[PDB]
Order: C-alpha cells, then structure tokens, then sequence
C-alpha cells in the first residue's frame, strides 16, 4: 500500500560532488526508511536505516534526512567506490511489505558526447528464416539518456522493438545503444521506409536515419 | 567474517517447484532474523520474506507477489535458511540474495515495542531462470558495413546473435585480435522466449575490403561454435 518514488531516475557526478536524492513516499512514515547501495556485481550494501541511522562501518559522507514522506541521501564528497544505483526501502508496516524505490543510478560525469548513429537493414539470409530485424546502433555517447523512436512508411511504431545498452565505459565514461525492430518478412516485404530517430542531450535537433527497401 | 552463500538455482519450468538453499558463516545464526530479496532482469528490488528466530516462535512473512507459493524455513543445527517455492511463473525470474536482518529498536516512549528493520548483510545471489524454453543454439546473421551505416569518415559493421536458449554467448571478433572498438550488448529476452544480441565494432571506412572481420560466437550450452565473416 506504501509506494516509494525516487528522484531523479540518474545522476551525473564527479568525484568531490554532493550528491541529492529524494524519496518521497505515498504515505507519512515517521523515520521508517533504509538506504542501499548496490553495484553490478557485488551484493548491495545497506547504508543507512531509521532514515539517518549511519550503519557501523559505513563512510559518514552517506547522510540521510528526512520524516514523513520525503527522504533524502546525501552523498557528499562523492568517490570512485560511489558510482552505483541507491534504493531507499520503507520499513513501516507491522505486517510487513518492505517496498523498495525504484532505484537511482549515480554515473561518472564527463563531457557531453553525441552519438555516432547507425542504421543495418536485415539481411538477405535472415529474411529467409522468416524474420526481419532492423538495427539501430548509437555509439559513444554520454549521458545515458537517449529516445529512440521507430517510424515505418511514416508511421509510428510500439510494441515491437528493444533497446539493449553498455554499462558505462571504464574508460572514455561513454555508452553505446541498440534498439532492435523486429517484423516478420511478410511486414518487411510490404513496406517501404524504415527509420530510427535519435534524441539525445548532445543534440540540439533529432538525428534521424533512414533506408528504404531494396 | 560475515558471509552468506545462496545455492539451488538454475533453470526450471512454469508451474514447477525448486528449493534455495542459503548457509550462513561466521555469525550465530540462529539469533537472527533471516531472509530473501530479489531482483528481476532489468528492474529493481523486491522483498520476498523473512523468518523470525526460533525463540520467538519462527513465523515466516511474505511479498505480496509470492505469498501462497513460497515457504521460508530454517535449519538452526546447520545454520541454513531454505526458499522453498512452488507454482513458479516467468516473471519469476530473478537473481535471489539470502539477507541476514536486524530490527533496531525504536527509542521514542508512544512507540516502544516498534522496531527498524532491514537487510543488513547480502549475499551475492543465486540465478533462477523460469522458461519452457528448450535449449538452442544461435543463428548468426552479419550485419554488413554499408552507406547507411557510416558516420563521418567510420564504418559500423556487426553480427546479430539471435533465437538462442538459454544464456549466454560469447563474441569475438577475429580469434580474439581485434578488441578496440568493440561492443558485444547485453542479451535481451524475445516474447518467444529465446534470447538475442548484436556485437558491432567501428572502423575506418579506408578498413573495408582489404580488412577481413570475422565474429566467433561460442553457445556452450548448445556446443555450438559460429565463425561469420561480415562483408560489405
């Protein structure tokens, strides 16, 4: 019955930043909150409980505020170990329903980059196997966010792609994208343009790329 | 040298039962509350239960999403915590993590008796998988280097990995010589229930047709060893 919304869904920092996220939760909940951190890979980490309760072992640059429906932590003088996504939790209930947010990812801030796109047709051997995937590839490119919106003959399309993204490059801090259109040879045969259109921050105006059949 | 190691999981149909085991170190196990999280490809955290210490009579608590299906029980004597589940779905698929857990108590006087809770030690999870997939090795399909997928002066060009079950597969592209450049994406789960990604690298557009570029892709669970050469 408690829901738990966290703001913003992703964070840009460098090392040395202070860093906010919220938690506002769909009912007043006294100091009833938990904090976890968690990166890919490793088992999360509880952080903070009672909303300000430090957990023993825990850096004291992990702050929790907050008593009623709005939440904070407060990551200060952010470090390298620091890049993860953070999940406030409620722990109101006496029958228990332990709702977790949503999740905030906190990623390594670099400077905006664009992505190179790119568009693959299917190929002739897969349109034999009854089959037709489009690939729309977004290369190198930061932030994280990016719409990626399908048109075909000028009409657009739901339900029928997927995106598949990197984790953030260890190196350069970029991501690359995928989004994938599939239709049967018998939709592919039929119509005649196909286009991906890209926005990203790095942009001032969409890039759209295109094919048409043949 | 508190540690947690859940075992158990793998693969398993709808509509089956399976049993994850976790066992505890380096703690008094039976003095604590215990318990299970998850977390579903692609989305966030979810709590499946907990169980109270024997002394105080064991009651197990549930997730709304699993109660009806799932009983939590305990093994003091071999300081293991079991998940015991049944009627199991597809959207039951998720990484389990056993939780060792506190309840602090809460200090102001209208509330004695009240308690904080949480999940204070993790393990590093066990997968389960729930499909009526039958294993299947890849289809490999070269996605060719051409106009429409040139940026500047750089060519894109890739292999899609599709209709395979179940994970995962391994990409290379040229035995292992050529690395720069390289991005194999994370697999994604078709509404057929086979999985499906695309390796791609970017090159000089002067590379093609005096370079060749060939992606290795390895499907263990199938044997399966596909060597594509991708042409323009």
């Amino acid at each position: 019955d408690i829901q738990l919304t966290q703001s913003p869904a992703s964070l840009s920092a460098s090392v040395g930043d202070t860093v906010t996220i919220t938690c506002r939760a769909s009912q007043s909940i006294k100091d009833y909150i938990n904090w976890y951190q968690h990166k890919s890979g490793s088992a999360p980490r509880l952080l903070i409980y009672a909303a300000s309760t430090l957990q023993s072992g825990i850096s004291s640059r992990f702050t929790g505020s907050g008593s009623g429906t709005q939440f904070t932590l407060t990551i200060n003088s952010l470090q390298p170990e620091d890049f993860a996504t953070y999940y406030c939790q409620e722990a109101y209930n006496t029958n228990p329903t332990l709702s977790f947010g949503q999740g905030t990812r906190v990623d390594k801030k670099r400077t905006v980059a664009a992505p190179s796109v790119f568009i693959f047709p299917p190929s002739d051997e897969q349109l034999k196997s009854g089959t037709a995937s489009v690939v729309c590839l977004l290369n190198n490119f930061y932030p994280r966010e990016a719409k990626v919106q399908w048109k075909v003959d000028n009409a657009l399309q739901s339900g029928n792609s997927q995106e598949s993204v990197t984790e953030q490059d260890s190196k350069d801090s970029t991501y690359s994208l995928s989004s994938t259109l599939t239709l049967s040879k018998a939709d592919y045969e039929k119509h005649k343009v196909y286009a991906c259109e890209v926005t990203h921050q790095g942009l001032s105006s969409p890039v759209t790329k295109s094919f048409n059949r043949g | 040298e508190v540690q947690l190691v859940e075992s158990g999981g793998g693969l398993i149909k709808p509509g089956q039962s399976l049993t994850l085991f976790c066992v505890g170190f380096g703690f008094n196990f039976a003095n604590d509350w215990m318990g299970w999280v998850r977390q579903a490809p692609g989305k966030g955290l979810e709590w499946v239960g907990r169980i109270r210490r024997l002394k105080d009579g064991a009651k197990a608590e549930y997730g709304s999403s699993v109660k009806g299906r799932f009983t939590i029980s305990r093994d003091d004597s071999k300081n293991t915590l079991y998940l015991h589940m049944s009627s199991l779905k597809v959207e039951d698929t998720a990484v389990y993590y056993c939780t060792r857990d506190e309840g602090a108590p809460v200090t102001r006087f209208l509330e004695w008796g009240s308690y904080y809770y949480y999940m204070a030690v993790w393990g590093k999870g066990t997968t389960v998988t729930v499909s009526s997939a039958s294993t299947k090795g890849p289809s490999v399909f070269p996605l060719a280097p051409s106009s429409k997928s040139t940026s500047g002066g750089t060519a894109a060009l890739g292999c899609l990995v599709k209709d395979y079950f179940p994970e995962p597969v391994t990409v290379s592209w040229n035995s292992g010589a050529l690395t720069s450049g390289v991005h194999t994406f994370p697999a994604v789960l078709q509404s057929s229930g086979l999985y499906s990604l695309s390796s791609v690298v970017t090159v000089p557009s002067s590379s093609l047709g005096t370079q060749t570029y060939i992606c290795n892709v390895n499907h263990k669970p199938s044997n399966t060893k596909v060597d594509k050469r991708v042409e323009p």
